[PDB]
C-alpha cells in the first residue's frame, strides 16, 4: 500500500511536470505577451492624447 | 521500501516546492494580468475619447 502510494504521487509528479513543460512554454508567452502589454499600454496614453 | 519510503518523502517535497513555484507564478501572472486590465482601462478610456 505505502509503495502504491509512492507511486500514484510519482504519477501525480509526472503530470504536473508535464504540464510544467506545457503550461510553461505559454508562460513564456505571456511574458512576451506582458511586455506587449506594457508597451501597448505606453502606446495607449499616447493614443489615447 | 525503507529507502522506497524516504525517497518518496523526498519526491513529497518535490511536489511541495513545485506546486509553490506554479502557484507563485500564477500570482505574478494574475498581477501582470492586472496591469494587462489597467492598461485595457487605458484603451477603453482612449476608445471614449
Amino acid at each position: 500500500i505505502l509503495e502504491r502510494q509512492g507511486h500514484d504521487k510519482d504519477l501525480q509528479l509526472h503530470q504536473s511536470q508535464l504540464e510544467l513543460q506545457e503550461v510553461r512554454l505559454s508562460y513564456r508567452q505571456l511574458q512576451x505577451x506582458x511586455x506587449x502589454x506594457x508597451x501597448x499600454x505606453x502606446x495607449x496614453x499616447x493614443x489615447x492624447x | 521500501v525503507l529507502i522506497l519510503e524516504r525517497q518518496g518523502h523526498d519526491k513529497d517535497l518535490q511536489l511541495h516546492q513545485s506546486q509553490l513555484e506554479l502557484q507563485e507564478v500564477r500570482l505574478s501572472y494574475r498581477q501582470l494580468q492586472x496591469x494587462x486590465x489597467x492598461x485595457x482601462x487605458x484603451x477603453x478610456x482612449x476608445x471614449x475619447x
